């Protein structure tokens, strides 16, 4: 499988999308980034404008005026048509992300001091997910050796060090993925940018999230809220498979 | 002589609150040049478990050195502990008491025509619930705390269930520090507004008070209301830990989300109480340089009052993945929104107060110019994030981090050195040296911006908030982040350098007002510095 949602070296851009809502969210900030570069820009070539031509030594004698009604109007209306702008983009988008539909697969998620249980309550799987590298797989969150040669070991490199788990939540393409979120002991958060999805799992709570992938391949994601010593230390590994290769996987965990 | 220390008087405590802040500023910013140490390449090189081993000043040095990583086991709880430290001093006891505390109580008396203020005694003792709180933050960090060591790997904001079940207690002496912070500020506040509502100069009517002074009597509005809610919101926390209480505990029916809520009612207000000062000062210093009186003064007003008002209503803008309904997001998302209006605006009125002036582009000016951009960059990453839906993917990344850095932590220090360079004489009698501020102002800038800039890419490449490490593909942007710190810090050390060559050697101010006519208040009325008792 090619890993497709991860970062890339001196990356300034986001994740690459494998979901509708993340091509959303790329769309919306790449939308209001246009616009805000705009005002940076305008309001700092003002500035060095206004440093240039009314400089003590080229305008000798200051002003005194303190209103401009007109371009005080302007200067209202003009950010508050702006923002509606915004807004009326972005609550549709906002209403994709939060509007739950039909599960196709339904995963039930949970964060624990420091690792990701994950079950499929429709399959009578469980299973826990455990950074490659942590003490459960003999390590101690630092690579070595030992730490590279799992990773190879698991279809991996030493490049996905800090993001590969030793097991991971395998889910068909194309299919409408609901996970429910929860915490057993701290806060924790769930996230895969690829997939424009995070959503905290809070002890007591029981939260959604929805995605979809488009495209098969690997995708990573890191625990998003401080949770204690090991934080840094408890990702996410999704596999994004075809409707067959997740039945196969689905079979090998059967018990007869 | 310890006479500094029983003064009640508000210009001795004004520069008490200004060295001591300035004090713990310089231990929160070595806090993070530590922190950028760690973070400037992949794999734990400084934060070992082996130091552990050693004794705590032992320790203390070996961890300035790096180590291979084959003999450096990473160590969380001590970048948690840091990174919760230097949030802590910086929120509670570094800006606010600079700005608040320290020009705060040395100006607006003096800009309102006060010659004391209603409580001196109260303003003593707000002083040393200060040196109190700041002691047992700092006493925190060497307790015993989680995972068997000492301090508290919480974060500033102290969630629980995390911050009720770390061990020790660490977090007990910080939730102790912050009660002592929120007495301080409220004592402060009172006095505040006592004094300005009671005090100001016959003829000093409320259409005449000067943008500083009001600056500080809205901040003073918000601490009443704010800082009482954080108080039950730690007192909470203390009776979950301590008492029996399962507020926050689901296995007793509480709710963790429930904190959230009560802390960021407090915790959205205490931003634009880190920042409303530095509004105040940055209109007297670009006025002043200018030559020109400050453009829209009635609207610069009502703005800080509409600002003050809102940043009441916005809270849940940081809650946008913790389970608020989509009725709760829409909502909140749209009254931020809101409050962008007033204080993106007041930007186009200080740079109306500097069209058809007569700029002079002295240090003062510099810092004040530097606070009209960075501010903006600032607000404008946070519009990005009042959209719930783009949030999704930067929330708890540094993306975050990069706009708190911006609108937040350098406009309030932008603003404070504004302040210092602009009032230095004034309050000592004596001057800094001109090519000295300026190249203080140079750095610092080239400096932050290469620290914070990079962190916008991080953030967008979903690098989290408080790790101790990061996959290799990180490594770029956490290099040129790490050296920005570094030469920041730099500019940090050789700014210490200019106030002390200024107050033991400066050049002898002899002027009442050593700037020009355009700075039109009443300290500038008054010797350099003033008599000790005024008007
Ligand atoms: C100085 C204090 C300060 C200020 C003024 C702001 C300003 C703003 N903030 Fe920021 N914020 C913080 C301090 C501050 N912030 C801190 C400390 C945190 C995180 C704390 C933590 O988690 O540790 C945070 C986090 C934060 C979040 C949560 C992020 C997350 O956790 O995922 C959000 C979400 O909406 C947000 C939004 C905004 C917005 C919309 C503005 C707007 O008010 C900005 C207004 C815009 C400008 C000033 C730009 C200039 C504009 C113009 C020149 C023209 C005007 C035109 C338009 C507005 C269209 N902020
Ligand atoms: C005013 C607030 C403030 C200020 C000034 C700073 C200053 C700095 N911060 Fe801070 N930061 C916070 C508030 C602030 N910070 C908070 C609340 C957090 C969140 C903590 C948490 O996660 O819980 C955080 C977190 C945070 C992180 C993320 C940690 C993580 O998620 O793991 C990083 C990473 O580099 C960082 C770096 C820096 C650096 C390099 C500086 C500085 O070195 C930049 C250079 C600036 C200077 C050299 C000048 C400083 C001047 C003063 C402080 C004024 C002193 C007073 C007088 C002179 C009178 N900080
Ligand atoms: C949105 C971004 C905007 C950033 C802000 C920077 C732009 C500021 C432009 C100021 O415009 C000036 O306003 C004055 C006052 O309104 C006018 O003076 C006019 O009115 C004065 C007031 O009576 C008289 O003294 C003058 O003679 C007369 O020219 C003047 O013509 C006009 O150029
Ligand atoms: O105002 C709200 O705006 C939403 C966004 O414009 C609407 O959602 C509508 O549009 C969304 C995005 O197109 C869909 O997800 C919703 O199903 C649909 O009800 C919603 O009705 C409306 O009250
Ligand atoms: C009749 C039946 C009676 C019940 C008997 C059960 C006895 C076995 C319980 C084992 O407990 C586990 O111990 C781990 C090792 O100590 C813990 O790992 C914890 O500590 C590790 C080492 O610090 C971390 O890496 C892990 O993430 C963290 O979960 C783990 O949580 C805990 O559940
Ligand atoms: C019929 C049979 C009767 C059974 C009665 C036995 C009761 C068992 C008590 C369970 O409490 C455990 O205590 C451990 C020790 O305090 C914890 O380990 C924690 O603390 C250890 C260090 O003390 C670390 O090594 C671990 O990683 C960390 O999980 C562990 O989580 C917790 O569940
Ligand atoms: C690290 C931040 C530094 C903040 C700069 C503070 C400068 C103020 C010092 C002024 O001290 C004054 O000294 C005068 C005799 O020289 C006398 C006066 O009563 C006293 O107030
Ligand atoms: C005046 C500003 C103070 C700045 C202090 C900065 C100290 C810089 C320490 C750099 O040490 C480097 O650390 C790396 C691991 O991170 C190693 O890989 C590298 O071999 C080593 O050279
Ligand atoms: C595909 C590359 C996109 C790079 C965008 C840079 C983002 C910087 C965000 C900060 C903007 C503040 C004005
Ligand atoms: C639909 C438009 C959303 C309103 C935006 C708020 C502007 C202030
Ligand atoms: C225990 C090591 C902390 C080092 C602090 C640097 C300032
Ligand atoms: C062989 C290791 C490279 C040496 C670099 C160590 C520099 C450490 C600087 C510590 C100074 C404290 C701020
Ligand atoms: C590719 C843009 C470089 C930005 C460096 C920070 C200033
Ligand atoms: C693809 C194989 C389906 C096996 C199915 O019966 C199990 O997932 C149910 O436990
Ligand atoms: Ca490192
Ligand atoms: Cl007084
Ligand atoms: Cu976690
Ligand atoms: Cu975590
Ligand atoms: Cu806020
Ligand atoms: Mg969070
Ligand atoms: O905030």
């Amino acid at each position: 499988l090619e890993i497709i949602g991860r970062p890339q070296p001196g990356g300034t851009g986001f994740q690459p999308s494998a979901s509708p809502v993340a091509t959303q969210i790329h769309w919306l900030d790449g939308f209001i980034l246009v616009i805000i570069a705009a005002i940076t820009i305008f309001v700092t070539l003002l500035i060095l404008y206004a440093v240039w031509r009314f400089h003590e030594k080229r305008n000798k004698v200051p002003a005194r005026f303190t209103h401009n009604s007109p371009l005080e109007i302007a200067w209202t209306i003009v950010p508050i048509v702006i923002l509606v702008a915004i807004g009326a983009f972005s609550l549709p988008v906002l209403f994709n992300q939060q509007e739950i539909p039909e599960a196709d697969v339904t995963v039930k998620v949970t964060g624990y001091q420091w690792y990701w249980g994950y079950e499929y309550p429709d399959e009578e799987i469980s299973f826990e997910s455990y950074m490659i590298g942590s003490p459960a797989t003999g390590g101690d969150n630092r690579m070595s050796p030992e730490v590279e040669q799992q990773l190879i070991e698991a279809g991996y490199s030493r490049d996905e060090f800090l993001l590969a788990t030793d097991t991971a939540m395998v889910v068909p393409v194309n299919k409408t993925v609901v996970v429910q979120v929860t915490g057993a002991d701290v806060i924790h958060s769930w996230t895969v940018p690829a997939f424009g999805v995070k959503q905290d799992a809070v002890p007591g709570r029981l939260a959604q999230l929805w995605f979809r992938a488009e495209r098969e391949g690997i995708f990573f994601g890191q625990c998003s809220e401080l949770c204690g010593i090991s934080h840094a230390y408890m990702p996410i590994t999704v596999k994004v498979v075809s409707e067959e290769a997740y039945a196969a996987w689905l079979e090998q965990h059967h018990h007869h | 002589f310890t006479r500094w220390f029983m003064s009640t008087n508000h210009k001795d405590i004004g520069v008490l609150y200004l060295f001591t802040g300035g004090l713990v500023g310089l231990i929160s910013v070595a806090f993070t040049v530590y922190m950028r140490m760690e973070l400037m390449a992949p794999g734990v090189q400084f934060m070992c478990a082996e130091h552990l081993e050693s004794g705590l000043v032992k320790g203390f040095f070996q961890s300035l050195w790096p180590s291979a990583v084959e003999n450096c086991t990473p160590n969380g709880h001590l970048w948690n502990v840091m990174i919760t430290g230097h949030g802590i001093l910086m929120m509670f006891f570094v800006v606010i008491p600079a700005l608040f505390g320290g020009f705060g109580n040395y100006f607006m008396p003096l800009h309102i025509g006060a010659p004391a203020m209603a409580f001196p005694r109260m303003n003593n003792l707000s002083y040393w619930l200060y040196v109190a709180g700041t002691s047992l933050a700092v006493a925190s960090l060497f307790a015993p705390g989680g995972n068997g060591q000492l301090g508290s790997g919480i974060g500033w904001v102290l969630y629980p269930p995390l911050s009720t079940s770390e061990s020790g207690y660490s977090t007990d002496l910080a939730i102790f520090a912050v009660h002592l912070s929120g007495a301080s500020s409220i004592l402060g506040a009172i006095n505040m507004i006592t004094t300005f509502l009671n005090m100001r100069a016959p003829g000093m009517t409320m259409h005449k008070v000067p943008l500083f002074a009001w600056s500080i009597f809205v901040t003073a509005w918000l601490i009443l209301l704010a800082l009482p809610v954080l108080a039950g919101a730690i007192t909470m926390l203390l009776t979950d830990r301590n008492f029996g209480t399962t507020f926050f505990q689901p296995s007793g029916g509480g709710d963790p989300v429930l904190y959230q809520h009560i802390l960021w009612f407090f915790g959205h207000p205490e931003v634009y109480i880190i920042v409303l000062p530095a509004f105040g000062i940055v209109s007297h210093v670009i006025a002043t340089f200018a030559k020109k009186p400050i453009f829209g003064y009635l609207p610069m007003v009502y703005a800080m009052v509409a600002i003050g008002v809102l940043g009441f209503v916005v809270w849940a803008h940081h809650m946008y993945t913790a389970g608020l309904s989509l009725t709760q997001q829409s909502y909140f998302m749209m009254a931020t929104m809101v409050i962008a209006v007033p204080t993106g605006i007041k930007i186009f009125s200080w740079i109306a107060t500097m069209w058809g002036g007569s700029i002079e582009l002295k240090t003062p000016m510099l810092w004040a110019l530097g606070f009209l951009f960075l501010f903006t960059v600032g607000g404008v990453t946070g519009i990005v994030l009042s959209q719930a839906s783009v949030d999704r993917y930067y929330h708890d990344t540094y993306y975050v981090v990069a706009h708190f850095h911006y609108v937040m932590s350098l406009g309030a220090v932008f603003g404070i050195f504004a302040g210092i360079y602009f009032w230095i004489g004034k309050m000592s009698g004596r001057q800094y040296p001109e090519w000295a501020g300026k190249l203080h102002f140079w750095m610092m800038f080239v400096g932050a911006n290469l620290t914070f800039f990079p962190q916008h890419f991080l953030g967008r490449q979903g690098m989290p908030r408080r790790y101790i490490d990061y996959p290799e593909a990180f490594a770029t942007w956490n290099f040129v982040s790490s050296l920005g710190a570094f030469l920041s810090f730099a500019s940090f050390l050789f700014f210490l350098g200019v106030i002390f060559y200024t107050l033991t050697r400066g050049a002898r101010v002899t002027a009442n007002n050593y700037w020009n006519e355009h700075a039109d208040t009443l300290e500038w009325t008054l010797t350099s510095p003033p008599p000790e008792h005024t008007f």
